[PDB]
C-alpha cells in the first residue's frame, strides 16, 4: 500500500516545474460516493482547464480522497525538454570513465565513439548495442535520481546504502554527462544522429550499471558493482566469462554435511550423509590460473574475495561466491556480429585420425536408442505416425519461426514468419508438397538465427522450411513420449509435467563415488554431430521400416529419413555487409524439431562409449548418467574411497577418451558438487544463477510496454528468489514509467496501484513481494469486474485473414484431412480454432493487446461507471471471507534449508511447512479431456477455455473437441461417457491454481499439502460440494502462507461455513470469469 | 520409493474420496511424502543404534497414523519410546480400533497406571489374534547380547525375518471382520478402509521390517562401545505420519549400508572410543599422581 | 418462487436458508431432467 | 399453533431432504401453514354440524 | 447458459 | 480447555456432514464454545451451592 | 462416548469443587424451590462436556 | 465392431459412475477403442503364429 | 479378498506362480478348477502335414473354457468380501458384470 504515494512523489520529482499539475482520479462502488467522485473529477478538469489551483477541492471532497479508491493520476507538464540532463549535471561531479580500446579481440567490441566504428549513417546499426527493451536510458537515470533524492537524508545502514549507490551513480552519471544523455525515438531505439559522438556501448553499459548499482546493499555488493561497472565500460566480451569461470571449480571444494536428494520432479528426501571434498592439485592450479586471468583483466576485489573464501572453503561463506557468480551475468549481453558468433560456433577441426571403433559403437548406440524409442508405436501402427502430416499441421503453432516470406490474404499483404501461415499460402498457390523435403545444401542454404545468453557463447539456430517440421513432428513426439519416462533424459524425464528442476546427482554422492560433469554446449559442430550421428538415426529408421506393414507409417519414416539425409549435407547463410557467405555445415543446431531429443540421445551414446573406455584403467559402477541440455553428468562408484589421484586420473582419462573421437571436453570431476548451466550444487545445497537482466534484453520482443513492465517485475521477483535483490522502489519507479500512457504531448496518465496490482489481463505486479494479490472489499471486486469487461477484444488483421479465400481453403483442406465433407458446422468450428491459432502471429496479438490497453485507458480517464453481475475470483473470496476466524499460532522450524540464497521470509516458510512434494499441473494436463487433446495435437488450449468448455452442453463440447482435431468417434466417446462430469473438477482445480499463481513465484517452492500447514487450517468437512471445499481450503492456505510471508509469524484459520452458503457459492464456482496476465508468471526455474 | 502422487491417487481410489479433497484430507493422506518416509527410516535405525529414546507425535483423528503405529509397536521394542507418548498411542489405538470393533466400552485409562493400555486390553480382549498381537507388543523387548566383546541390543528373530508382520496382519484381519455394534456403519467403513490401505502392502511391510532389521544389525556390527539401554533425558520426535509414509511408499528396492560407509562408521566409532579411553587414562594418571604427591 | 410459507422464505435462520437452497436445487434438477427428456 | 417455520424446519430435518435426489418426501411440505390448519378445523367442525 | 436454458421449464417443486 | 475449533473439526469428522442434505447432526455443533462451558460449570456449582 | 474418561473427570471435578466451596458455607443449605430460576442452556452442557 | 460410443455409454450406465467420488470403476473405461481391439487381435494371433 | 483370505505374500523368483499357490489355497471348487486349468493350459506339439505346430486345447477352440471362467467369476461375485469395504466389493462386482 505504498505505490500511490511513491507515484505522487515521483511525479512531483520529474515534473518539478511550477506549471505541473497532478489530477488524481478516484472510483467507488458506492453510488453515493461515486457521485461525489464524478463531481470531483469534473471540477478538477474544469479548474485545470481554467488553470486554477485544486487544493481547495481536496477539502471540499475530502471524503472521496478518503473513502474512494485512487484509479489513476493525470499529469500535465509543459517543461519536459532537457529535464533529465538538468537533473543529471548535479551527479556528474566525478571523473568520467575512459574506455580502453585495446581490450577486446574484435575492433567493434571496443567501447569507442560510434563514428570511429560507423563512419557514415548508412553503416550504422544499433543491433550490436540495442537494449531491446521498451524503456529509455533517460528513464533509468530519472529513476536512479528519484531514488537518490528520496533517500538523500537517510540514517544508519540506509545512509551507507545511499552513499554506496551515490558513488556508483556518480561514476555512471559523470560518464554519461561527458557525452550527453542520448535520446531514444518512439520505438526506444537509439539512432546514428544521436549516437555519432558517443561511445557505442554507452547506453547499454549505462543500463547494466544502473541495474547493478540499484542492486547494491552491502559493502561486498558495492565492491562487486564498482569493479564490474568500471570494467564493463571497456570490456564487452570476456568479463562475464572471466568472473563466472571459478565457480565450476568452487562447487568441488565444499564438503557435504547433509544434502537433498530428488525423488520426483520437486520432491526432496534429505540425507545426513557426510562427504569430504577430494580435490587434486591440478584443479587448484586451474583455479589459480582463473584468478590470474581475473587479475590480468583488472579485477582486484573479486579475486581477493575468492581467495579469502578459499581459506576455509566453507558453505556458510559460500553465499558470497554465489553472489559473485550471479553478479557476473548482469554486465549485459554480448551482441556481436552474426558472422563472428557463427564462425566461432562453426570453428571445426575435423580429422580422419579418429577412433573408428568408438565411432561405430556410438553410431550403433544411436541406432539402438532410436529403435527403442520408436519400436512400439511403429509396430502397433500408432495413429500419429499414420497421420503424421495432419499432426504436424495441427501442431504447426508449436513450430519454430521460419524465415520471413511475403504472404497475401485477401487484399492484404503480410510478412509473417509463422510456418502455419506459410502452409496456408503454399496451399492456396499449389506449392504445398509435404512429400518433398527441400534441400538445405549450397543451392538453398539455411538461414541462421541466434540465441544469446550472458556469459555463455552465442548459439546458432537453423531456420528451416516447414516441411522439416511436418516430417519430424510425429516421430519426435513419440521420442518425447519415450524420453519422459527415461530417467537418463533429464530434460524430458517427468512423471506428469514437471522436470527434476533440482536435478538428481546428490543421491549417489559418497566417499567411494565421484561425479564427472562436462559442458557440452559447444558440441554443435563437433565431428560426432556430423555423418555418424545422422547415419545412426537413419539406420534406426531403416530398422523401424521393417517392423511395420502400414504404408503411411513407412512414408512417415521415409520422410524423416529424407530430412536427416538432407541435413547431412547442409549449408548455412550468414550476411556480411553486402556479401552472403554460404558455409558448408553438415552438423547439428537448434531450430530443428528433433534437436533437443536427438542431442540427448547422441550425448548419452557418447558418454556410454567414453565410460566404456574409461573402465579399462579403473573398476567402477556407473550409478547414473544424466544428459541435461547443455551439460552431462555421470556418477561413478568405486570399491575404494576416492583419492586425489583417482579423481585426477579419471578426469584425464575422460578428456583423452573424448579427444580420441575428436571431441574437445573439459571434464570436471568432483566428489561433492557440480556446476551446470541451469543450476549448481555446492556443499549439499542447490543454487540457481540470478543473472536475468532487467534493463537489457536479448532481442526485441513482440509485446507492449505494459507487458514488458509486467515481465520486468516477474524477472525482478525471480532474481530476488535466486539471491539477486534489486531495490523494489527502483522496480516500482520503472513500473510507473512503463505503464504510463500519453493522452497528449502534455497530458500523461499514470495508472494507480489498484489498476496495476489487480488480478486481470492488465496485472503488472503485486503490492507485496511474493504474495498473490486479492481483495474482498467492494472496490476491488468492482474494479476486477470492470477490467474483465475489457478483456474481450477483436483483431482486424485476424478478421481479414479469416475472411480470406486463402484461410478458407486451408480450413477446407484441414477438414478433408479430418474426414469431414462440407459439414457446414464442423468446418466453422475448425475455422474458429485455426483463427485462434493465428494468435501466435505478432501483429494480431499486439493489435489485441493495444485494443485492450486503449479500452483500459478510456476507462481510467474517468471514474469507473461500470456494473455487472459477472463473477470474478474476488467475488468468491469476498463471499467466503466473513466466515473465517483468525487466531495466533506457532509452527516450529523442522525442515532443512537447501536453498541458502532464498529470501529469509521465503526460507522461513520452507523451514516451517517444507518444500513442495508433488505439483498439480496448472493446465489441467492430467484431466481426461486434456489427455484426449494431447493424443492428437500438441496444441494446448488455455485452462480458461477448457474451464468455459467443460460447463457447456454435450454437443458444444463435442464440437469443440472435433474443432481441436480429435476424431468424431473419440469425441463422442468422451461425451457419451459423461467423463466431463469428473473432468470439470480437475479443470476447476487447474483454473483456480492458475488464477492464484500456485505454481509460480515462491508458491511453487511451498508444500500446500503440508501436514504442518493443514494443522493450522480447521475447516469442518461438509461433503458433496467438492468445489466449495476446495476453494475454502486453498483460500485458507493462501491466507496463512501470505500472513507468514508478510509477518514471519503464523495464524490458524477456522471456518465453519454454513451449508446454505456452500450451496450458494456452489452455483458461482462454475461461472468464474477471471483472468491473470501470463506476463506476471514468475517461473523460479528457467 | 513409490511415487507420492501415484500412491496418493491409489489411496484415494481405495478410500473412495470425494473429488478435490486429496489436498484437504486429514484422516488418511496427510503427511505422506518421500521425505517423511526417509526421515522415519533414518530416525528408527539411528534411535535403535544409539539407544536414544523416541517420542511419538500423532493426531488421534488420523486413523492411518494409528494403523501405522500398530505396525511400529509391532516391530520396534516399546522400551524405545518415552512412556507417555507410547501410552497415548496405545490408548488411541485401543479406543479407536480395537474396543469399538469388538463393541467394548471405551477404556477409561488412568494417567500413571502401572499397566499400559495394551496390557489391560490383552486381558480384556477375547479374540485370539488380537490378544496374541497385543501380548507380543507388550512383551517385545531387546535382547542384551555381548557380541565380539561389545554389548548390543538384538531384535527378536521374528522381527528380523518380518514374521511378526503376519501376526499383526492377522489381528488386523480379525478387526476388519468385526461388526462394530455400537458405532455407525461409516465408522466401520473408515476402520476397514485404513486396514485395507495397510494390508494392500503386506508383502512390502514384511520387506520393510526385514530391511529395517538388516540395516540395524549391519550398522550395529560397527559399534565399538556398549549399547546401554537406558531412557535418555531428551527424546527424538517421531511423527506417525512419517511411519505411514514409510509404510505406503517403500518399494522393492533393497538399500543396505555401503562397505565404505560401514568402514567409515566403524572408524569414527573407533576414534571416538580411543579418544575417550586415552583421555580417561590421562585424567586418571594426573589425579592419581596428584594424590600420591600429597597436593592437598 | 418456492410455494412454501412466507415465514420460511423470509427467515434468516440457517435451517430455513438451507431448506430453501435444497428446494431450489431440487427444482433445478427436475427442470434439468425434463429438459434432457425434451432434447 | 406451533410455529410454521419451526415445524417446517423440523419436518425437513426428519425427512432428510437431499438436493441432488428427486424424492417423494419433498412434496410432504406442500401447503403447510396456519391458515390451512384453521381452514381444516373450521371445515371439519362446520361440515359435521351442518 | 445451459442452466439458464433449463430454467425455462415451467416446473415448480412445491405446488 | 480443549480448543473449540479443534473440537468442532473433530466432531464434524465424526458426524459425516453433507452440505446438500438437511441433517439433524448439523445442530449438534450449535453453541459449543469455551464461554458456554465456563458458564455451565459456574451455573451448576453456584446453583447447587446457593 | 468418545469423551467417557473426560466425563468421569468432569463429574469428579464438579463434585469436588462443589463440596470444597460447600465447606465455606455458614448458613444452612435449605433445599426448597425458589420463586425464580436460573436458566441453564443444554448447549452450555454440551460445550462443557 | 460394437460402436465405441454406445458400448462406453452402456458401461457408464452399468458402473453407475459418480462425479463427486473418486472410484476405481472410472479407470475401467480407460483405453477402450476399436484400434486397441484390432491391435490386441493382431498381436495375439501373430505372436502365437510366430 | 473375495474369500477373505489374507493377501498373498508372493516371493520374487518363487518356483510356483501365484495362481499355482492360489489353486492349492483356494477352497471354492469353481475358482480352484479355473486356476488349475490356467496353470496347466499348454500348447500341444503336433506334426500336421509334416510341419510341427502348436495346437490349442479343444475346449479353447470351441470356447468352452469361457464357461469355466464365467463360473469362477460368478462364484467370486457371490462372495462377501468380509474384510473389505462394501464399495470394494461393489467395484469388483461391477468389473465382473462388465465382463
Amino acid at each position: 500500500g505504498k505505490y500511490n504515494l511513491i507515484l505522487s512523489e515521483y511525479l512531483s520529482f520529474i515534473y518539478n516545474s511550477q506549471s505541473a499539475v497532478q489530477i488524481p482520479i478516484y472510483y467507488s462502488s458506492n453510488s453515493e460516493l461515486e457521485n461525489r467522485c464524478i463531481e470531483f473529477h469534473s471540477k478538477c478538469l474544469e479548474n485545470s482547464k481554467n488553470g486554477l489551483s485544486l487544493k481547495k477541492l481536496f477539502v471540499e471532497y475530502s471524503d472521496v480522497i478518503e473513502n474512494a479508491t485512487l484509479l489513476s493520476i493525470l499529469s500535465y507538464s509543459y517543461d519536459k525538454y532537457n529535464a533529465v540532463e538538468r537533473k543529471l549535471v548535479k551527479y556528474a561531479k566525478g571523473k568520467p570513465l575512459e574506455a580502453d580500446l585495446t581490450v577486446n579481440e574484435l575492433d567493434y567490441e571496443n567501447n569507442k565513439i560510434t563514428s570511429e566504428l560507423f563512419p557514415t549513417a548508412e553503416e550504422y546499426t544499433d543491433l550490436l548495442m540495442d537494449p531491446a527493451i521498451l524503456t529509455s536510458l533517460s528513464s533509468n537515470l530519472n529513476a536512479v535520481m528519484f531514488w537518490l533524492e528520496k533517500h538523500e537524508n537517510d540514517v544508519a545502514e540506509k545512509l551507507k546504502i545511499y552513499k554506496r549507490r551515490l558513488d556508483l551513480f556518480t561514476i555512471v552519471a559523470s560518464t554519461v554527462n561527458k557525452y550527453g544523455v542520448p535520446r531514444h525515438n518512439a520505438k526506444y531505439r537509439y539512432e546514428y544522429e544521436v549516437m555519432k559522438d558517443k561511445p557505442y556501448y554507452l547506453v547499454t553499459w549505462a543500463n547494466s550499471s544502473i541495474e547493478m548499482l540499484m542492486s547494491v546493499f552491502s559493502h561486498e555488493d558495492y565492491l562487486i558493482a564498482r569493479e564490474l561497472i568500471v570494467l564493463s565500460y571497456s570490456n564487452r566480451s570476456t568479463l562475464a566469462k572471466l568472473v563466472s569461470s571459478p565457480m565450476s571449480i568452487l562447487v568441488a571444494l565444499v564438503d557435504i554435511n547433509g544434502t537433498f536428494i530428488t525423488n520426483e520432479e520437486l520432491e526432496l528426501e534429505f540425507s545426513n550423509k557426510y562427504v569430504r571434498a577430494i580435490v587434486p592439485d591440478q584443479t587448484f592450479d586451474e583455479l589459480k590460473q582463473m584468478l590470474d586471468n581475473m587479475r590480468k583483466a583488472g579485477l582486484t576485489d573479486i579475486p581477493k574475495m575468492i581467495q579469502d573464501w578459499l581459506v576455509d572453503c566453507s558453505i556458510e561463506k559460500f553465499p558470497l561466491m554465489a553472489k559473485i557468480y550471479s553478479w557476473s551475468f548482469h554486465v549485459g549481453f554480448r551482441k556481436q556480429k552474426m558472422l563472428d558468433a557463427a564462425l566461432d560456433q562453426l570453428k571445426t577441426e575435423y580429422t580422419e585420425d579418429v577412433d573408428d571403433e568408438m565411432y561405430r559403437e556410438y553410431t550403433m548406440l544411436i541406432r539402438d536408442e532410436v529403435v527403442k524409442m520408436l519400436e512400439e508405436p511403429v509396430k502397433h501402427d500408432d495413429h500419429l505416425l499414420q497421420d503424421s502430416e495432419l499432426a504436424g499441421l495441427l501442431s504447426m503453432s508449436s513450430a519454430s519461426n521460419g524465415e520471413s516470406r511475403q504472404l497475401k490474404f485477401g487484399r492484404k499483404t503480410i510478412f509473417s514468419t509463422k510456418k502455419n501461415m506459410h502452409v496456408m499460402d503454399d496451399m492456396a498457390n499449389g506449392r504445398y508438397t509435404p512429400g518433398i523435403i527441400p534441400p538445405v545444401n549450397v543451392d538453398k542454404p539455411i538461414p541462421l538465427g541466434r540465441r544469446d545468453v550472458p556469459g555463455r557463447r552465442t548459439r546458432i539456430i537453423f531456420i528451416l522450411p516447414y516441411e522439416y517440421f511436418i516430417a519430424q513432428h510425429a516421430v519426435v513426439e513419440k521420442m518425447l513420449i519415450y524420453a519422459k519416462h527415461t530417467r537418463e533424459y533429464a530434460e524430458f524425464y517427468s512423471q506428469s509435467n514437471q522436470l527434476l528442476s533440482y536435478g538428481d546427482v546428490t543421491r549417489f554422492l559418497s566417499n567411494n563415488s565421484m561425479v564427472l560433469y562436462t559442458d557440452v554446449s559447444q558440441w554443435d559442430s563437433s565431428q560426432h554431430n556430423t555423418q555418424p550421428f545422422r547415419k545412426g538415426i537413419i539406420m534406426g529408421l531403416d530398422m523401424l521400416a521393417n517392423m511395420t506393414n502400414d504404408a503411411r507409417v513407412i512414408q512417415t519414416l521415409n520422410l524423416y529419413k529424407q530430412t536427416q539425409i538432407n541435413l547431412m549435407d547442409s549449408y548455412v547463410q550468414i550476411p556480411d555487409g553486402n556479401v552472403i557467405k554460404k558455409i558448408q555445415y553438415g552438423a547439428v543446431a537448434s531450430g530443428e524439431k528433433q534437436t533437443k531429443a536427438a542431442n540427448s540421445i547422441a550425448n548419452l551414446a557418447l558418454i556410454k562409449t567414453v565410460l566404456s573406455r574409461i573402465s579399462n584403467k579403473y573398476s567402477f559402477a556407473t550409478k547414473i548418467i544424466r544428459v541435461d541440455g547443455d551439460d552431462n553428468y555421470a556418477v561413478l562408484q568405486f570399491n575404494t574411497e576416492v583419492t586425489k589421484q583417482m579423481v585426477q586420473d579419471v578426469s584425464n582419462d575422460v578428456r583423452e577418451t573424448y579427444a580420441r573421437m575428436n571431441t574437445k571436453v573439459k571434464a570436471l570431476v568432483s566428489t561433492v558438487g557440480i556446476e551446470i548451466a541451469k543450476r549448481y550444487i555446492a556443499g549439499g545445497k542447490i543454487f540457481f544463477r540470478a543473472g536475468i537482466n532487467l534493463l537489457n534484453n536479448e532481442k526485441k520482443g513482440q509485446s507492449t510496454q505494459w507487458d514488458q513492465a509486467a515481465v520486468l517485475y516477474s524477472n525482478y521477483i525471480v532474481n530476488r528468489l535466486r539471491g539477486f535483490e534489486t531495490d523494489r522502489e527502483f522496480i516500482l519507479t520503472k513500473i510507473m514509467q512503463m505503464t504510463s500512457v500519453a493522452i497528449t504531448g502534455s497530458l500523461r496518465l499514470f495508472p494507480s496501484e489498484r489498476v496495476l496490482t489487480t488480478n486481470s489481463t492488465f496485472k503488472v505486479f503485486d503490492s507485496e513481494d511474493f504474495i498473490i494479490e486479492y481483495g474482498t472489499t467492494d472496490d476491488e471486486v468492482y474494479i476486477q469486474r470492470a477490467f474483465m469487461s475489457l478483456s474481450s477484444q477483436k483483431s482486424g488483421i485476424a478478421d481479414e485473414i479469416a475472411a480470406s479465400s486463402t484461410f478458407k481453403n486451408y480450413v477446407s483442406r484441414l477438414s478433408e484431412q479430418l474426414l469431414f465433407s462440407k459439414n457446414n458446422i464442423v468446418s466453422r468450428g475448425i475455422a474458429l480454432t485455426e483463427k485462434a491459432k493465428l494468435n501466435s502471429y505478432a501483429p494480431i496479438s499486439l493489435e489485441k493487446r493495444r485494443a485492450q490497453i486503449s479500452a483500459l485507458l478510456t476507462m481510467l480517464q474517468k471514474p469507473v461507471t461500470f456494473k455487472s453481475s459477472k463473477i470474478t475470483i474476488n467475488d468468491i473470496l469476498r463471499d467466503i471471507k466473513p466466515f473465517f476466524t483468525v487466531n495466533e499460532a506457532h509452527l516450529p522450524i523442522q525442515y532443512q534449508k537447501f536453498m541458502p540464497t532464498l529470501p529469509d521470509n521465503v526460507q522461513y516458510i520452507i523451514q516451517c511447512i517444507g518444500s513442495r512434494t508433488y505439483q498439480i499441473e496448472d493446465d489441467g494436463s492430467k484431466s481426461a479431456i486434456s489427455r484426449l487433446i494431447s493424443k492428437y495435437s500438441v496444441y494446448k488450449p488455455s485452462i480458461e477455455e477448457l474451464y468455459k468448455v467443460i460447463s457447456l452442453h454435450e454437443n458444444e463440447i463435442q464440437l469443440y473437441l472435433i474443432s481441436l482435431g480429435i476424431p468424431k468417434i473419440d469425441a463422442d466417446t468422451y461425451v457419451g461417457s459423461k467423463i466431463y462430469s469428473q473432468d470439470k473438477y480437475r479443470i476447476l482445480e487447474s483454473y483456480v491454481y492458475n488464477l492464484l499463481s500456485i505454481n509460480y513465484g515462491c508458491y511453487q517452492l511451498f508444500d500446500f499439502n503440508s501436514p504442518d500447514l493443514e494443522k493450522l487450517i480447521r475447516i469442518p468437512f461438509k461433503g458433496k460440494i467438492p468445489a466449495v471445499t476446495f476453494i475454502l481450503h486453498l483460500y485458507a492456505k493462501l491466507e496463512v502462507i501470505n500472513h507468514a510471508i508478510k509477518n514471519g509469524s503464523w495464524i490458524s484459520l477456522f471456518c465453519n461455513y454454513p451449508k446454505s452458503e456452500m450451496i450458494k457459492l456452489w452455483k458461482k464456482m462454475w461461472n468464474i470469469t477471471s483472468l491473470r496476465s501470463p506476463y506476471t508468471n514468475a517461473n523460479f526455474f528457467q | 520409493l513409490v511415487s507420492t502422487e501415484a500412491q496418493i491417487q491409489k489411496m484415494s481410489q481405495d478410500l473412495q474420496l470425494e473429488a478435490l479433497t486429496i489436498q484437504s484430507e486429514t484422516q488418511f493422506l496427510t503427511g505422506i511424502n518421500s521425505q517423511a518416509a526417509n526421515d522415519c527410516f533414518k530416525t528408527l535405525i539411528a534411535a535403535m543404534l544409539s539407544q536414544r529414546t523416541m517420542s511419538l507425535d500423532f493426531v488421534t483423528t488420523n486413523y492411518m497414523s494409528l494403523i501405522s503405529g500398530m505396525w511400529l509397536l509391532t516391530v520396534v521394542p516399546n522400551d524405545m519410546f518415552i512412556r507417555e507418548s507410547l501410552v497415548a498411542c496405545q490408548l488411541a489405538i485401543i479406543n479407536t480400533i480395537i474396543y469399538p470393533a469388538f463393541g467394548m466400552q471405551r477404556m477409561h485409562y488412568r494417567n500413571g497406571d502401572p499397566q499400559t493400555p495394551f496390557q489391560i486390553a490383552e486381558q480384556q480382549i477375547q479374540n485370539f489374534q488380537v490378544a496374541n498381537w497385543l501380548h507380543f507388543v507388550n512383551n517385545n523387548q531387546f535382547r542384551q547380547v555381548v557380541i565380539d566383546g561389545v554389548l548390543n541390543q538384538v531384535l527378536n528373530d521374528n522381527i528380523r525375518n518380518g514374521h511378526v508382520v503376519n501376526q499383526l496382519m492377522e489381528a488386523l484381519m480379525q478387526l476388519s471382520r468385526q461388526q462394530f455394534p455400537t458405532m455407525p456403519v461409516d465408522y466401520k467403513r473408515s476402520i476397514q478402509r485404513g486396514i485395507l490401505l495397510l494390508s494392500n502392502r503386506l508383502g512390502q511391510l514384511v520387506d520393510l521390517t526385514r530391511l529395517l532389521a538388516y540395516n540395524y544389525e549391519t550398522l550395529m556390527a560397527c559399534i565399538t562401545m556398549n549399547m546401554q539401554h537406558v531412557q535418555t533425558l531428551t527424546t527424538e520426535k517421531l511423527q506417525l505420519t512419517s511411519v505411514t509414509s514409510l509404510c505406503m511408499l517403500i518399494g522393492n528396492a533393497t538399500v543396505i549400508p555401503s562397505p565404505q560407509t560401514l568402514f567409515h562408521y566403524y572408524n569414527v566409532n573407533v576414534n571416538f572410543h580411543s579418544n575417550y579411553n586415552e583421555r580417561i587414562n590421562d585424567a586418571v594418571a594426573i589425579i592419581t599422581a596428584a594424590n600420591r604427591l600429597n597436593l592437598y | 418462487e418456492i410455494k412454501i410459507a412466507d415465514e420460511v422464505k423470509k427467515s434468516n435462520k440457517e435451517e430455513s436458508k438451507q431448506l430453501l437452497e435444497v428446494l431450489k436445487t431440487k427444482e433445478e434438477h427436475q427442470k434439468e431432467v425434463q429438459y434432457e427428456i425434451l432434447q
